[PDB]
């Protein structure tokens, strides 16, 4: 009851899934072979962690997850890696030829050859659920599979499961680690096509993660591994309410009610604290007040933008670890009297707080220090439209000359899809302006 | 009258969900069909140009043959 | 995944043999096809260029084509000559007499079907063929004419695969054969329409590098092909080793070709025979380009840079940002983030660090202008035309090839002049 199915699409989605499921296993005491000694109900149960893991009669705890990629080299490392025993082979789906950083190949040319199989395996997972709550879809904006196949899958999922909830974790492109010039094209196309089919999307700016790793962890040149371990910490903070129980634990859907005022305005800004090296953490205990203050420093955001030059429509604090409401309320009181937190006039200015008591875990041999308490803030701020603005500007610069468009037309796309998607993005920027204007 | 309105509200929710599913299905079918057509058209034009090249090569060898 | 390699003509077969020697050394393959390397990184993507046969033997997925037997006999007697599949040698006897029309329409047309049989046999046993790479010269007859004919036929049978060429441009500095501007213009006419990406290996640039930079008074074809082999290993590193960026031909093309006709790349190499700033500065130096064009005479549409060796990735990133910020005028502002950088830990043979540059620059119009000037100087006096009209060709074909290449130059100029505001 209340199961969630995770779908990891493309290289970025699959590798972030790798990090997330390793972290989940560590948080729940699940061994790489799927065994969980503390689970005394064999082959089933309705424990909180069963929202994300099903159970076999042999005692294996299996992720409710599908991994999808159009080429096999990334999922092959899952098939041969540490947690290979965790998954059933049918959960790891690969093609032979990738989408070559081409939305059109991911959505149409190559994607159409594997979409039915992927939907079949997702149906096999859904049939094991007594009360499916929805899907979590991990993907990049920039990759051919991550964009086009994700858009195809989201459309097909809307068809196969109606209004059932679909959440995204979307990797926003950054030049420091980007691999394609056309990533702005792919980003705008997939955002346009997915906008109607996603109920809530958490954007992760690779540049923001990159800078957080460099600045707070003193990693000279962060790799995908560094970025993904940090991203998995944020994802775990977000899904902890679904995977653990508690008396101060507030459900993600209850946060979502506050976070989505209009169906199109469903892009929360996530901020996470603390991100600290073990050398700095040693003998430095960060308090609830310190980490809550850190939630309002832009340098800690998942997406580069300036909330101080925008307006809030929602503010959620998701604490995990040694945290009590008295300290939370004290810190929030301090922050209000000291920070640039301006709400729109049609929304209440309160902060919604949830606390999960189970402390954060870190992957052995990682860069993050083990801390006693952490917090992820989900805020609906008009500032997130800055990311759309940057992406749309790069799009406009290339499309004014029709640069690289022939690669898409050659796969069966028309220029009208480009112009229609760009107009949808312009309307989105307009929506974010309008929601921020005061009432009359 | 209240009961009638309740039935109406739930029927309207069902109708809107079903119409969402229907329009999504139809838009996806239209897009995949139009895309298949466009890509096949591009490949067909490409192969037609290559066949014109073959025809021109035939013509060239003919023109050399009647030069002897 | 799999690439099918074809080498056509004298130049094509010589530079192809050197390419296979170099990358067989890099992947730990000896002349008998046995692996004797020391790093699993050598074998991870070995299937891109090599078939695996019984006894764990590695056989190049290579097809050797010529209209005369000589160069291929010498290939078969070369150091790695026995590594090639014997049935993949397809040769005739007539020769092409440095005549594009003979290569393209008559002699080569007679030979092309037996080449296509081997191409088909190699492709059919591919798990997932990406496409083809062809080595040839544009100045001769077999490489130029029959290579472009082969490109058209292969494209007819594999229209959704990537077609990639390493095309050697003629220069009076290297060859004296007078009909080379005709052969090269006729070849460029075909390449513009039927290839997806073309590395312009300019013999002018190779000569100038060997003479001015390497202090070789009398450079030989060996000296030129040393540069060619180093450049080819550089530009295929991302295809041959595990990596994130430009790891296959289609992703490379998507990153490099903003407009279908503008797919002619200027390669560069450093060092020409130590620190990361020095490597970067030299790799952007005109004197390091394998096409005789000054990039500072045009603007970069797209660039790919490949660093090989053990070095600081932070320093590589810093230096690439440095060159871009300090030379921004030379990068088109309407293609954001048009420079992509890959790093491979495995350096080439004999070097601790190296850098390979692949630029799509509008300055390539200097190469095409040179060829067009030499073409027109002969065509306006109709010199040596009977060699071509005697094979059935029409003068209109020369006029059209000239027009098409002039159009290509004007298109590079249009996008060099294009502005964002
Ligand atoms: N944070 C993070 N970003 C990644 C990771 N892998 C790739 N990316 C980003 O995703 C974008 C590239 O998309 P990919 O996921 O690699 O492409 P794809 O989904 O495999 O689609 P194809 O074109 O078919 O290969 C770039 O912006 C990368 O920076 C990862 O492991 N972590
Ligand atoms: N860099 C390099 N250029 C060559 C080589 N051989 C020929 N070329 C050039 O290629 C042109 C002639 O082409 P060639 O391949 O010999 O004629 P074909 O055998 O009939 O195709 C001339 O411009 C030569 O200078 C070589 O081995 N290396
Ligand atoms: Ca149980
Ligand atoms: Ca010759
Ligand atoms: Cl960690
Ligand atoms: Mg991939």
């Amino acid at each position: 009851m209340r199961e969630c199915i995770s779908i990891h699409v493309g290289q970025a989605g699959v590798q972030i899934g790798n990090a997330c499921w390793e972290l989940y296993c560590l948080e729940h005491g699940i061994q790489p072979d799927g065994q969980m000694p503390s689970d005394k109900t064999i082959g089933g149960g309705d424990d909180s962690f069963n929202t994300f893991f099903s159970e076999t009669g042999a005692g294996k705890h299996v992720p409710r997850a599908v991994f999808v990629d159009l080429e096999p080299t990334v999922i092959d490392e899952v098939r041969t890696g540490t947690y290979r025993q965790l998954f059933h082979p049918e959960q790891l789906i690969t093609g032979k030829e990738d989408a070559a950083n081409n939305y059109a190949r991911g959505h149409y040319t190559i994607g159409k050859e594997i979409i039915d199989l992927v939907l079949d395996r997702i149906r096999k997972l859904a049939d094991q659920c007594t009360g499916l709550q929805g899907f979590l879809v991990f993907h990049s904006f920039g990759g051919g599979t991550g964009s086009g196949f994700t858009s195809l899958l989201m459309e097909r999922l809307s068809v196969d499961y109606g209004k059932k909830s679909k959440l995204e974790f979307s990797i926003y492109p950054a030049p420091q680690v980007s691999t394609a010039v056309v990533e702005p094209y792919n980003s705008i196309l997939t955002t346009h096509t997915t906008l109607e089919h996603s109920d809530c999307a958490f954007m992760v700016d690779n540049e923001a993660i990159y800078d957080i790793c460099r600045r707070n962890l003193d990693i000279e040149r962060p790799t995908y591994t560094n970025l993904n371990r940090l991203i998995s910490q944020i994802v775990s903070s977000i899904t902890a309410s679904l995977r653990f129980d508690g008396a101060l634990n507030v459900d993600l859907t209850e946060f979502q009610t506050n976070l989505v005022p209009y169906p199109r305005i469903h892009f929360p800004l996530a901020t996470y604290a603390p991100v600290i090296s073990a050398e700095k953490a040693y003998h430095e205990q960060l308090s609830v007040a310190e980490i809550t203050n850190a939630c309002f420093e832009p340098a800690n955001q998942m997406v580069k933008c300036d909330p101080r030059h925008g307006k809030y429509m929602a503010c959620c604090l998701l604490y995990r670890g040694d945290v009590v409401p008295k300290d939370v309320n004290a810190a929030i009181a301090t922050i209000k009297t000291k920070r640039s937190i301006q709400f729109v006039d049609w929304c209440p200015t309160g902060f919604k707080v949830g606390i999960n008591y189970q402390p954060p875990t870190v992957v052995p041999g990682g860069d993050l220090a083990k801390v006693q308490r952490a917090v992820c803030m989900l805020s609906n701020t008009t500032a997130i439209a800055e990311a759309w603005a940057r992406l749309d500007h790069k799009f406009d610069l290339m499309y004014a000359k029709r640069a690289f468009v022939h690669w898409y037309v050659g796969e069966g796309m028309e220029e009208g899809e480009f112009s229609e998607a760009r107009e949808d993005m312009a309307a989105l920027e307009k929506d974010y302006e309008e929601v921020g204007v005061d009432s009359v | 009258e209240k009961r009638e309105h309740e039935r109406e509200v739930i029927q309207k929710a069902i109708e809107e969900n079903n119409n969402f599913i229907k329009m999504a299905k139809e838009k996806l079918a239209q897009k995949m069909e139009s895309n298949k057509e466009n890509r096949e058209a591009h490949l067909a034009a490409m192969l037609e140009r290559l066949q014109e090249k073959d025809k021109h090569a035939e013509e060239v060898r003919k023109n050399k043959e009647l030069k002897e | 995944r799999e690439i099918v390699h074809i080498q056509a003509g004298q130049c094509g077969n010589q530079i192809g043999a050197k390419f296979w020697e170099v990358i067989s050394d890099e992947h730990g393959i000896d002349p008998t096809g046995s692996y004797h390397g020391d790093s699993d990184l050598q074998l991870e993507r070995i299937n891109v260029y090599y078939n695996e046969a019984t006894g764990n033997k590695y056989v190049p997925r290579a097809i050797l084509v010529d209209l005369e037997p000589g160069t291929m006999d010498s290939v078969r007697s070369g150091p790695f000559g026995q590594i090639f599949r014997p049935d993949n040698f397809v040769f005739g006897q007539s020769g092409a007499g440095n005549n594009w029309a003979k290569g393209h329409y008559t002699e080569g047309a007679e030979l092309v079907d037996s080449v296509l049989d081997v191409v088909r046999k190699e492709s059919e046993s591919c798990d997932c063929l990406q496409g083809f790479q062809l080595t040839h010269s544009l100045g001769g007859g077999t490489g130029s004419g029959m290579g472009t004919l082969l490109i058209s036929k292969i494209r007819e049978e594999y229209p959704d695969r990537i077609m990639n060429t390493f095309s050697v441009m003629p220069s009076p500095k290297v060859s004296d054969t007078v009909v080379e501007p005709y052969n090269a213009t006729l070849s460029v006419h075909q390449l513009v329409e039927n290839t997806d990406e073309t590395y312009c290996i300019d013999n002018e640039a190779l000569y100038d590098i060997c003479f001015r930079t390497l202090k070789l008074t009398t450079p030989t074809y060996g000296d030129l092909n040393h540069l060619v082999s180093a450049t080819m290993s550089g530009v295929t590193t991302c295809l041959r080793f595990p990596g994130q960026l430009n790891a296959d031909l289609r992703k490379l093309a998507v990153n490099m070709v903003p407009f279908p006709r503008l797919h002619f790349f200027m390669p560069g190499f450093a060092p020409l025979t130590l620190t990361v700033p020095e490597l970067t500065q030299q790799m952007f130096d005109s004197k390091n380009m394998m096409a005789a064009c000054d990039p500072r005479h045009g603007r970069y549409l797209t660039v790919a840079a490949i660093f090989r060796g053990r070095m600081s990735m932070k320093e590589v990133d810093e230096q690439m940002l440095n060159v871009q910020n300090k030379n921004s005028s030379y990068f088109v502002e309407w293609i954001p983030n048009n420079v992509k950088t890959a790093v491979c830990d495995i350096p080439p043979r004999g070097l601790k660090m190296s850098a390979t540059f692949i630029g799509n620059s509008t300055a390539i119009q200097e190469l095409f202008k040179r060829i067009s000037e030499q073409f027109t100087a002969m065509f306006r006096r109709k010199a040596f035309l009977h060699w071509y009209t005697g094979e059935g060709m029409d003068e209109m074909e020369f006029t059209e090839a000239e027009s098409n290449m002039n159009d290509l130059v004007s298109e590079y100029q249009q996008y060099q002049d294009a502005t964002a505001d």
